[PDB]
DNA sequence: TCTTATAAATAGT
DNA sequence: ACTATTTATAAG
DNA sequence: TCTTATAAATAGT
DNA sequence: ACTATTTATAA
């Protein structure tokens, strides 16, 4: 069904939904990275404090350390206001 | 009542006048040979002190430039090391000919942490 | 969409531009869903073909990145070539 | 930090030892030329005083024997006078060739008076 | 006349008797001086304090000054005795 | 006569007697007329015999202190006086 | 400078 | 690890 | 050392 | 100053 944007109170449902939407999120980043020839980095820390990262890593992060211009950065509250 | 007294007695004081200025001649030659010796000693002491000084000055200057070279040996070592760690960013940045370059991080975390904390 | 186009570089500029914008915003929405539904902190960095920066953070960009600089444990890291080597398994 | 100081500084005190005894050499030759002059003046003063005294002593003794000869000239004068009046007693005593001798007295009264007053 | 041995209180008798006995005394001295070859001196002061002397003078007085021996000496009291 | 007695004893005894008598006439003149008389006699043998009226030393000392003209006689004056008889 | 055919992704059965 | 709904995605 | 003849000396008439 | 007394000296 169409679920609401709220914390999954269950543990197992939140676990497998985390895995499936994580892999799908990497896939959408894979499609954007190849179709438009863009470099993408994605860092994810779960509720269990384990690292899950994706790179289209050292090159993208090092680029970000060498760019001090105004640019679009979004947040969860900005997604709600969008 | 003088037989020859008025001549011999008037000759005595004329004799001890010569005696007394003979003494002044001696005492004045003694003062000038004392001062001529002191000027002689003073130049010898000044020559040897000039010797001792021109040895200390060159010893302390070469020790000064020793400290200077030690500062260059330190700053040059640290400048070459602070760019030696920045050369390690190039072997990770551009290419490893695409072997397995884009995976994870190990040393760029230090550069990322330093760039984030510079947000002021 | 209407018909599936292949996973190939869009040689056109405008199609690659508008597709970049739409798929970018949708990518941030799928990340918004996962960030809130499962209570996870997510950082996303995107450099286009024109080398312009577009980023997204779940809670705080500097706090998440600074966390990432302080984690030295084995973990799952993936790449585009790893997605290719994973999806074509049937 | 000792290069050559430990030799040149050990040479400094050896230098001013020679200087200091050179100073004593000077002051000692000064003492002996002062005393040699004072002995020279002392002999010259003694020779001239020997001259002045040997003139006074012989002027005073020849003046002394002048007084001594003046006493002889007086005692001889008085002895010749005290016998000159006694020679006058002989021209009255013995003989006038018996011209008119035995009359009266004129100077035998003095001899008679002196002979009478000696009655003691 | 005979007279006693006393001062003649008269002036004229004492005067002329003085003269005559004086000249007689010189005569006795003259006779002794020549008869016995002896030298004699006589000195007489009168009552009028004038000198009358006789010599057989300078020679006899000078002899008297040169004689210091014991000798016979007579005086008026010795003549009485 | 008044001539030298060539004999010794006659000249001796005559000397003594005429001497004593000469002192007697002098004694009379000294007392009678109050005059001072001094007599000195040396014999032929050079022996002293003297006579004084009052004091020998006082009369002689008086005589030494009198320098006026006065009568003085001698043997030759007696001869030149007695040979006027 | 955007509005509807079809993939594209996801939650219970 | 799956069928029946949502959700995007691409050319008019 | 002596005792009596004569000069020797002197005083009033 | 002469004529008596009185001393004074050699037998």
């Amino acid at each position: 069904k169409k679920i609401q944007i709220t914390r999954i109170m269950d543990e197992r449902n939140r676990q497998v939904t985390f895995t499936k939407r994580k892999f799908g999120l990497m896939k959408k980043a894979y499609e954007l990275s190849v179709l438009c020839d863009c470099e993408i980095a994605l860092i994810i820390f779960n509720s269990s404090n384990k690292l899950f990262q994706y790179a289209s890593m050292d090159k993208v992060l090092l680029k970000y350390t060498e760019y001090n211009e105004p640019h679009e950065s979004r947040t969860n509250s900005d997604i709600v206001e969008a | 009542p003088a037989l020859r007294e008025q001549q011999l007695q008037q000759e005595l004081l004329a004799l001890k006048q010569k005696q007394q200025i003979q003494r002044q001649i001696l005492i004045a030659e003694f003062q000038r040979q004392h001062e001529q010796l002191s000027r002689q000693h003073e130049a010898q002491l000044h020559e040897h002190i000039k010797q001792q000084q021109e040895m200390l000055a060159m010893k302390h200057q070469q020790e000064l430039l020793e400290h200077q070279r030690k500062l260059e040996r330190h700053r040059q070592e640290q400048e070459l090391e602070k760019q030696h760690r920045e050369q390690k960013l190039q072997q990770l940045k551009n290419k490893e000919k695409g072997k397995e370059s884009a995976v994870a991080s190990t040393e760029v975390k230090m550069k990322l942490q330093e760039f984030v904390l510079n947000k002021k």
